[PDB]
């Protein structure tokens, strides 16, 4: 055995390397940042008709102007989502204002290499999750990616999960910086339909759009049906 | 300042409490309930300092409820009175003592009706009848005079009315209405409020 | 201070005074003594100004955090119970705060009186502050559960107005809110001496 | 220290053209008793700064220990950086305020004199963390007797020579010896210039008692 | 005084081959009487009893915390406790609270496991053991009790003589104490039996 | 440090807790110990392993422990581990009594110790307690009761059960001769000896105890060697006939 | 018994205008009947659009000032932007209430620009209650200047009067005249008036003189 | 204190201690939960010398919510008791009875924490949490050693969960939901596919948790053979 | 084999393999260059993009008004070290009301990062920094590593292909002290571009600059703010 804080001969912590591999097992999710707002879409990956599709919440609201897409170990993500919601409200309390998308992404990111055995108070291992933070602030619509290494970057378009390689390839061929939010939603749905084993439907996937003056919105089944129609 | 009364019969316990929630010189509420059901056959009537009372009574309630969930059966009025005492007496020498004066009424399937008196100091006494507050000074002697251990519930209700009528005639505090309840083999029964 | 709130046929009326004082000096002629926690939940303030502002802003933060966690608004009973538990933790610390948690939830209109002692009362009529007795007198006299929204606005307006007249620690303006089924509406922010002068000139 | 034991009276200070001069009697009093008539109440902090202290002597000695070590600590590095008089004044303000906030004050009122980069420095710090800079300072009873004489001269002539400043301080010590019932005719004059800190002592001001024959 | 908030009195007396323990039955707060049947003497063994006067919460608390330690002791030891050893158990329990004590002054009355030698003692509120060969008193009427005991007590009293003596010393003492009374209970502890009696006492 | 760690609180590839399973093996090597519930009482019958001629026999028992006024227990496993657990059982029973001023109901005392045993399987990095217990008792809720708990912190109520050596054979033997609801302390004591005879018979090699209700008070009594001898010869006679 | 507080006096005042905010103070520092220094201005620059006036116990003034200074740097590092006037006000309330049981004996008046470029004034009590104001006075002569601000700047008690909003020139003249009256009647106010003007262009400082006694 | 990382990532991205905890769930007795309109039912499969009362796997958490489990029984007791405490601690803090989602989210959070904190191994249990909310809405949730949770129309956990899930997927119809006795019959029929070997309890909206007696169970078992 | 696992284990060669493995993190981060003149300290770094759609990661961060840094390695450890530096700087201005002398800050980093190299279950920092500062001793360029050792530098380069950049800094070393700001920054850009592939050049998207000196507080130039400096580059 070796410690959770052991470096590989290449300069990377073995536990962080393996946590990234866990994300390759999670549901595929896409985010697209547009001048008119950020779009978030995720496959639920339902395994039984008996399972309530509403009980799978892979797109969450952090605050009115920020949303989050997750992949990997769904239970590890629930802890970081709560840490993000608490953060925004402690900032609202102290400073009477909203946080930037980057500030929230950075706050969640600080908890990444906060794991260990000896000399600790007390996480044993990293979080096996990847997050996409899509929201709007004074800098306009912003979309951020974060992985178990605590590395966060700003993205025009990003895909995470099992079919990350393929979905990003498709995103690259269709993304333009001037693309409308209507075209952003369509591309994400077409790319999501392509990568999933099961057929796409209004009760099979989740879609959320954050636009200035409209706030964070989670698309209804009736809204998802109208989008899938086109 | 508040009023609690209990009269225990051969097979029941009758209890009453004022309905005033007061602050300073104003009567903020006329319909305030001071009894807390702990079990199906146990009531905790609690009087005292501003916050202390709801805080203490509800902590005991939730723990008596946790016992029911944990074990499948409820605490007896005796075990519930002694558990109330252990917590109050344990806070006595602590930074946060509770200024609560309470009465615990209840009916046990094996031991029958029981009425307990507890000091704010957490002295526990089993009494055939009891009263808390300044009103107890004007009514304990009425109860001494007419109370008998074979007192029927209909007769105890009449004896209770005489104690409450005495508070209207001589008590300087305006205690207009009172909550009335009987605990028996079939549980807690809400009776009509004694009003003036 | 003089805060008042009363349930009636058309919802809950909540009116506050606007005076802050330091001894006999008036530190602020107009201060907002109502925290708008959300479109359906308000809080009135009386007592120590810092305690009122900080503690009610802490309830608001916890209410907002509840909505993010559950996707539903907090109930009036949970928000009032939350505030009294905060007060309870600081028992004997010298906090001074009198508030009424007014709102509308799955169980209709809600009005609770919460105190620095941890008092938590549900009721259909309360009044807090150094001028509460004057407000109770006027309010009690003209209150009927079947009051028009405009008739209730006069009862709440006059109750605060007469309390600023007799209570030296009350004055400024009346800030009045009407709690309806689909949220509150700030009715008015009216100068109390202008009201008192209007009532004097009507004699 | 909630109750001081051996205390020092006024500490004087005035900046001149090219440095600062600070003065203090060498007395430690136990109430009215002149118990120690030959203790130094002035300290050379480093080459640019000097501190004089009023109030409790055991607390002054403690600060002299803490400061003295900080200087030694710095000098081991030898990195071309040293505490300016202003930095010692800033540290000492934080030190007094911190102890005051724990309800355990260091019972002192001090005067810090300095000379760094051609600039004269004179700063006051008391047991509560009240700090400020001034062209002249006088602690204790000196704020009532000596500060009016320092300010009177500095009103006529704001820039004083090292000699004028020195004679003004000797005139102030003579007044303090006559009027302060907790003073002694034994004192020190410390001066900080381009050359560095120079503490002189024991000094005494000549007294005139011809008014006895009036 | 804290000890006078509840009132009450407790007493123990030696006999030739028997021991007696008595207490009043009032439970009252200040000048108001609450109940007339408050228990102040608790069995600790077959022939061993402890009586507690003072603050009613601490009378109940000390008796309960003492019964906890006693039960554990008899389980580990496999024997009923000796009277002297119970005194040392109470002294240690009370002394643990030396700088914030329980407001109770115990009195112990029992018979040595040699099924004979009577034992009486008392402890102050901070657990100072005091064994006597005659009587021990504790209460708001300790001055009255000492007067009655000093005058009435005789050395080798028969159980019947012991009963009349401890009964008369309790009744006459608590009849001069405003906050003691409402009846008297007496236990006569012999090798063969325990006799418990409630006396016909004043009710004011 | 990581090198020397035994990893006592971790799952094996099939979802097994190996230290817990190895603790049970220890109990199989301990002396046979059986419990039988009856209508008029409940009993404990255990094999004595301290059976040497030069032993003093100072205590009233070897494996039987009084816990409460209404409860007793017997052990099978590491005796020093069993001393810890029985002492803790006595403290839990007194903490309940101090608080409620009523004796702890039987099942509650068993669950409380089982929560300590379970904690040794989930955290701390310590080995578990190598003991299984058989508890006998009386309470105002379920009357005469018989429990069993193993090193895992798992427990159960029984009408007859066995732990220790040849436990399996004794449970199959008790399964055949146990007449649910029609059992009395007299017939159950006959069954206790009948079982121990096959799973092992001097009164020096056996140790019996009974829990009964006399005058509204519980009576716990370890039977004398002569009493046990009379019970063994009453069975020795029936076996020959 | 040792008292951790002392009253060092001084007056602060702020006015919020259409496109400006003035924060002003005297330069006197005292204790008892003594003057510590005559050059102790109570204005502290926090950002290029936020100034603060602090008055009361000087030990607490110096400390709360260094804490505010440190917290802004911390916020800039964390958010890669300067704190707005509103965020500094909201934060100061939490810092002041962090000492609810051992207060900072400081009267604070923040003055600067809001996110629309308009004048913003936030006034506080030692324990952290605050509000946005059109104008406010604090410190030793607070009660002398506040009624005149209410009258001349708020137009109170004046019927048939044209409500002309104050200009920077007119407000500067009023600050200079109120500190002259404060220095005439309040023993703790004097020596000089330090005025901070906040506009889109930044901060300017002006120093007019007051009575030396 | 024992600060050893027990649950860590394996090179292929697995949390081996959680998968071993799932293997322990798979070995437990079969627990089935079917959500209806007016009643939510829970059923568990079942020695002759053992006391049935002391080995029940359906537990009342509060008055408005209850749960069933599969896996390590001693582990389950610790979770069931920590949930019972949290139900009352929630009534003390907001004076509002716990929603069936709240306590499920609570149990799930507790479970997740044991997969990410030092010195502890995960809980070797899965749970089926049923109950009616304050607005009378019927709920059925499911937790697992990893900490994940979801709602279900019907679900099964333990020894033979795959075959009972396959039966419930093909047999959960609106017709079976229609009668309250038809919802009860679905649970018994689903358990009969694996199995005095059934334990059955029902929670009808405002009424208490009713644990059906063996004769009452046999009343429904007789009609199953007839149909 | 066995001497790889923990930082407390010395190999039979008198080496600590965990420290050496942590240094491999620095060599794998993208190139950064720091250099100084008589009045200024410059940080020039290459920003990698994780895809065309993703942005170029922030390689240069603010520490105080007189100190700025450029990172190479574990970005989470770089944030940890940045906040320690920012805080140590805050403490010095709070206590002394003067900037923390740059060499003193660097000693605290060496003292702080050595602690986990000698404690079981602990690991070194997987971050290497280039520190740009200005104080009473003029401008400074410092280098810190996952081994708690630190260096006072005239110029320096850490990261992927940093050997190529080091060679340019050594050859042009003599010109740096008398350099003006435009020329000193251009020297930094040329060393940075030597690491870059033959097919790749500098860009107003992948270039990041940080400048601190005699009159300038630490300032970070990133995209169009970087353009004036790149407008002087002329070859290879
Ligand atoms: B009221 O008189 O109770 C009023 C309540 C108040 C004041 C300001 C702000 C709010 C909510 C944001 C509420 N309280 C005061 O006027 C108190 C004095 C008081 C207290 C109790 C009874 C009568 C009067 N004043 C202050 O707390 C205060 N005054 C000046 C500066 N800071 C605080």
């Amino acid at each position: 055995d070796r410690g959770v804080n052991t470096f590989s001969p290449e300069g990377r912590l073995f536990q962080v390397e393996y946590a990234i591999e866990a994300i390759k097992l999670g549901s595929t999710a896409i985010g697209i940042q547009t001048s008119e707002g950020v779009c978030l879409a995720v496959e639920k990956r339902i395994t039984s008709p008996l399972m309530e599709p509403s009980s799978i919440e892979k797109i969450v609201e952090i605050d009115a102007h920020i949303g989050c897409a997750m992949s990997g170990l769904i239970a590890d993500a629930k802890t970081l989502i709560d840490k993000a919601r608490v953060e925004t409200q402690n900032h609202w309390f102290t400073y009477n204002e909203t946080m930037t998308v980057e500030s929230v992404t950075q706050a969640v990111s600080n908890l990444a290499l906060q794991f260990g055995e000896e000399d600790a108070d007390a996480m044993s291992r990293p979080f096996g999750v990847a997050l996409l933070f899509g929201g709007v602030d004074e800098k306009g619509p912003q979309l951020f990616h974060m992985d178990p290494s605590g590395t966060f970057v700003q993205c025009d378009a990003r895909a995470i999960g099992s079919a990350s390689e393929g979905a990003q390839s498709s995103l690259q061929e269709v993304y333009h910086k001037s693309m409308t939010l209507k075209e952003a939603i369509k591309s994400s749905l077409i790319i999501l339909k392509q990568v999933m084993e099961e057929k796409l439907n209004a009760t099979n996937i989740e879609l959320a759009t954050v636009q200035p003056g409209q706030n964070f919105h989670m698309f209804t089944k009736e809204e998802l049906e109208e989008v899938i129609k086109d | 300042m508040e009023y609690l009364i209990g009269i225990q019969g051969p097979d029941y316990v009758l209890v009453a409490s004022d309905r005033v929630a007061a602050s300073n010189i104003v009567q903020m509420k006329d319909d305030h309930d001071k009894m807390f059901k702990m079990s199906e056959k146990i009531l905790l009537l609690c009087v005292g300092e501003a916050g202390d009372t709801v805080q203490f009574a509800e902590y005991i309630q939730k723990n008596v409820q946790l016992y029911k969930m944990r074990n499948g059966y409820e605490l007896s009025p005796t075990a519930a009175a002694n558990f109330t005492r252990r917590n109050l007496a344990d806070c006595l020498r602590s930074r946060t003592p509770y200024h609560v004066n309470l009465l615990l009424a209840g009916y046990d399937e094996h031991e029958g009706p029981a009425l307990y008196y507890m000091d704010y100091l957490a002295a526990l006494a089993k009494a055939p009848f009891a009263a808390h507050g300044y009103g107890a000074f004007l009514t304990l002697s009425i109860l001494d005079r007419y109370y008998t251990p074979t007192i029927s519930r209909e007769r105890a209700v009449e004896l209770l009315r005489k104690c409450l009528e005495e508070l209207q005639k001589r008590f300087i505090l305006n205690l207009p209405t009172f909550s009335v309840r009987i605990i028996d083999k079939n549980g807690i029964h809400d009776l009509d409020n004694i009003s003036f | 201070t003089t805060t008042l709130a009363f349930k009636f046929q058309h919802g809950v009326i909540a009116a506050v005074d606007s005076r802050a004082s330091a001894g006999s000096y008036i530190s602020a002629l107009r201060v907002n003594k109502v925290i708008e926690i959300n479109p359906y939940l308000l809080g009135t303030m009386s007592g120590c100004a810092a305690d009122c502002q900080y503690w009610e802003r802490l309830l608001a933060k916890e209410c907002r955090l509840y909505y993010l966690r559950n996707g539903e608004r907090i109930s009036v009973s949970a928000a009032s119970k939350l505030l009294s538990n905060m007060m309870c933790q600081y028992r004997g610390m010298g906090l001074s705060m009198g508030s009424m948690i007014c709102g509308w939830d799955k169980k209709g209109p809600g009005l609770y009186y919460v105190d620095e002692h941890g008092t938590r009362l549900s009721g259909n009529m309360f009044s807090t502050g150094s001028g509460n007795t004057y407000a109770y007198g006027v309010m009690d006299s003209g209150y009927r559960p079947n009051l028009s929204p405009e008739e209730a606005y006069d009862l709440g307006r006059r109750a605060i107005a007469y309390a600023t007249h007799r209570d030296s620690y009350s004055g400024g303006v009346v800030n009045m809110y009407h709690m309806k089924e689909d949220g509150w509406v700030k009715v008015e922010s009216t100068d109390v001496s202008d009201l008192l002068h209007q009532y004097r000139e009507a004699n | 220290t909630q109750n001081p034991m051996v205390t020092g009276t006024s500490v004087l200070g005035v900046k001149f053209e090219g440095g600062v001069v600070i003065a203090a009697d060498m007395l430690g009093s136990y109430g009215s008793l002149a118990r120690f008539r030959n203790i130094s109440r002035i300290m050379r902090v480093n080459n640019s700064t000097m501190l004089g202290a009023s109030g409790d002597y055991a607390d002054f000695q403690y600060l002299k220990q803490v400061l003295g070590q900080m200087v030694i600590d710095e000098e081991l590095l030898g990195d071309g950086h040293s505490y300016s008089p202003r930095a010692i004044h800033s540290w000492l303000t934080r030190a007094m305020y911190s102890r005051r906030s724990k309800m355990n004050p260091l019972w002192n009122t001090m005067v810090i004199g300095g000379y760094a980069d051609g600039e004269s420095f004179l700063g006051y710090v008391d047991m509560l963390g009240v700090a400020y800079e001034a062209p002249s300072l006088a602690t204790g009873y000196g704020a009532y007797l000596a500060q009016p004489l320092l300010r009177e001269v500095l009103e006529k002539q704001p820039v004083l020579s090292q000699t004028e400043a020195r004679d003004l301080v000797e005139r102030c010590m003579r007044v303090l010896y006559y009027r302060d019932a907790r003073s002694y005719n034994r004192f020190q004059i410390a001066t900080v210039t381009e050359k560095g800190v120079e503490i002189e002592g024991p000094l005494s001001t000549e007294t005139n008692w011809d008014i006895a024959h009036m | 005084s804290i000890m006078s908030y509840n009132g009450g009195a407790v007493m123990a007396m030696k006999g030739k081959n028997c021991v007696a323990i008595a207490a009043d039955r009032r439970f009252g707060i200040q000048a108001q009487m609450v109940t007339t049947d408050f228990q102040k003497i608790f069995p600790m063994g077959d022939r061993l009893y402890i009586g507690l006067a003072g603050l009613a919460t601490d009378v109940q608390t000390v008796a309960q915390r003492l019964k906890f330690r006693l039960n554990l002791y008899e389980l580990k030891e496999g024997r009923q406790i000796k009277p002297y050893t119970l005194m040392s158990m109470v002294a240690n329990l009370l002394y643990e609270k030396r700088f914030g004590p329980y407001y109770t002054e115990p009195v112990i009355a029992g018979l040595d496991p040699k099924t004979f030698k009577p034992f009486i003692c008392s402890l102050d509120l901070i657990g100072c053991p005091m064994v006597t060969d005659d009587f021990v008193v504790s209460g708001t009427c300790a001055e009255q009790m000492y007067g009655m005991c000093e005058s009435l007590w005789e050395p080798n009293m028969d159980p019947d003589h012991l009963f009349e003596t401890i009964s008369q010393a309790m009744l006459n003492a608590v009849d001069r104490d405003a906050v003691s009374g409402m009846g008297v209970i007496v236990h006569i502890i012999e090798k063969d039996k325990i006799t418990t009696r409630t006396l016909k006492a004043r009710m004011d | 440090s990581r090198r020397y760690d035994s990893r006592t609180t971790i799952f094996s590839p099939e979802g097994r807790l190996y230290q817990v399973e190895y603790a049970m093996e220890a109990i199989g090597h301990a002396g046979t110990c059986l419990g039988i519930l009856a209508n008029d009482g409940v009993l404990l019958a255990a094999e004595r392993r301290n059976i040497h001629k030069l032993l003093d026999e100072v205590f009233f028992s070897e494996k039987i422990y009084k816990l409460n006024e209404d409860m007793a227990c017997s052990v099978a496993g590491i005796t020093s581990d069993a001393n810890v657990l029985t002492n803790e059982l006595r403290l839990i029973a007194q903490r309940y009594l101090l608080q409620y001023q009523e004796p702890i109901p039987c099942e509650q005392l068993v669950t409380a110790l089982c929560d300590i045993k379970q904690a040794y399987t989930q955290f701390g990095g310590k080995r578990p307690f190598g003991v299984s217990l058989l508890y006998i008792g009386w309470d105002k809720h379920y009357g005469f009761q018989l429990y069993q708990s193993d090193p895992s912190g798992n427990y159960g109520g029984w009408k007859a059960t066995c732990i220790g050596n040849n436990s399996a054979a004794a449970v199959s033997m008790l399964k055949q001769d146990y007449k649910e609801g029609e059992m009395t302390l007299k017939s159950a004591l006959a069954l206790a000896i009948k079982v121990l005879n096959k799973t092992m018979l001097s009164a020096e090699k056996v140790e019996i105890a009974t829990l009964t209700r006399e005058n509204g008070k519980t009576v716990i009594r370890v039977l004398k060697q002569k009493e046990v001898e009379q019970l063994i010869k009453k069975h020795e006679e029936e076996e020959a006939k | 018994r040792f008292s951790p507080y002392v009253f060092n006096g001084g007056t602060i005042l702020a006015i919020a205008g259409e496109d400006f905010a003035i924060v002003a103070s005297d330069t006197r520092l005292s204790e008892g009947f003594s003057i510590h220094t005559r050059d102790s201005p109570k204005c502290y620059k926090l950002t290029d659009k936020t100034v603060i006036g602090c008055s009361g116990f000087h030990g607490d003034c110096l400390t709360l000032t260094k804490i505010i200074e440190a917290r802004l740097k911390m916020y800039k590092h964390s958010n890669n932007k300067a704190m707005t006037t509103g965020a500094i006000a909201a934060m100061l309330s939490t810092i002041l209430y962090s000492r609810r049981f051992f207060p900072y004996y400081v009267y604070n008046i923040i003055g600067g620009l809001d996110e629309e470029g308009k004048g913003a004034v936030y006034s506080f009590d030692p324990v952290g209650s605050y509000q946005r104001d059109s104008f406010k006075a604090g410190g030793s002569a607070s009660a002398m200047l506040q009624p005149l601000l209410d009258n001349q700047v708020g137009f109170k008690n004046m019927q048939n009067v044209e409500h002309v909003p104050l200009s920077l020139d007119r407000a500067m003249r009023l600050v200079k005249d109120v500190f002259i009256s404060a220095a005439e009647r309040d023993v703790y106010t004097g020596d000089a008036l330090r005025i901070c003007i906040v506009t889109k262009e930044g901060i300017r400082e002006e120093t007019v003189s007051l009575r030396k006694d | 204190s024992y600060d050893r990382a027990i649950t860590v990532f394996s090179p292929d991205g697995h949390l081996f201690q959680v998968e071993y905890a799932q293997e322990a769930v798979k070995k437990g007795s079969t627990a089935v939960g079917v959500r209806g309109r007016d009643i939510v039912v829970l059923g568990v499969e079942k020695a002759k010398l053992q006391d049935e009362r002391t080995v029940r796997k359906i537990c009342a958490l509060d008055d408005n919510v209850c749960m069933a489990f599969a896996g390590l029984t001693a582990d389950a007791r610790i979770v069931i008791n920590r949930a019972r405490v949290e139900c009352q601690s929630h009534r003390l803090t907001v004076e509002d009875p716990v929603t069936v989602e709240y306590i499920t989210r609570y149990i799930a959070s507790l479970k997740q924490r044991y997969t990410q904190s030092n010195g502890r191994r995960p809980f070797g249990i899965s749970a089926l949490i049923v109950g009616f909310d304050f607005d009378g809405t019927p709920r059925l949730y499911q937790t697992d050693p990893s900490g994940t949770y979801h709602a279900w129309k019907a679900n099964a956990i333990g020894r033979g969960a795959k075959s009972v899930r396959e039966f419930l997927e093909k047999n959960y119809t609106d017709e079976a939901i229609e009668t309250d006795d038809l919802t009860i019959k679905l649970v018994i029929k689903a358990l009969l596919e694996v199995v005095k070997n059934i334990e059955l309890a029902v929670m009808r909206r405002d009424q208490s948790l009713k644990i059906l007696n063996p004769e009452e169970i046999e009343k429904y078992v007789a009609e199953i053979e007839k149909e | 084999n066995q001497y790889d696992n923990d930082v407390t284990v010395w190999s039979p060669q008198g080496r600590i393999h965990q420290i050496e493995y942590a240094m491999e993190a620095v060599k794998q981060g993208s190139a950064t260059v720091g250099l100084k003149s008589k009045t200024h300290a410059v940080l020039v770094a290459l920003k990698r993009a994780q895809s065309e759609l993703a942005a170029h990661q922030k390689k240069i961060l603010h520490v105080d008004n007189h100190i700025g840094i450029s990172i190479a390695g574990l970005t989470a450890d770089a944030r940890l070290l940045c906040n320690f530096m920012r805080q140590e700087c805050l403490d010095s201005r709070f206590v002394f009301d003067r900037p923390l002398p740059v060499s003193r800050l660097v000693s605290l980093i060496g003292s702080k990062t050595q602690i986990p190299t000698q404690r079981y279950g602990r690991r070194p920092y997987g971050v290497g920094l280039l520190i740009a500062g200005y104080d009473d001793m003029g401008p400074h360029i410092f280098q810190t590593c996952p081994s708690a050792n630190y260096f006072d530098c005239r110029a320096m380069s850490i990261g992927a292909r940093s050997q190529s950049a080091r060679t340019y800094l050594e050859r042009h070393m003599s010109e740096f002290m008398e350099c003006n700001l435009n020329e000193l920054v251009k020297h930094g850009l040329r060393a940075l571009r030597e690491t870059l592939p033959a097919e790749q050049d500098l860009t107003t998207k992948n270039v990041s600059i940080g400048i601190v000196g005699k009159d300038l507080e630490f300032t970070i130039y990133d995209d169009d703010d970087v353009s004036p400096f790149l407008e002087g580059l002329e070859e290879r």
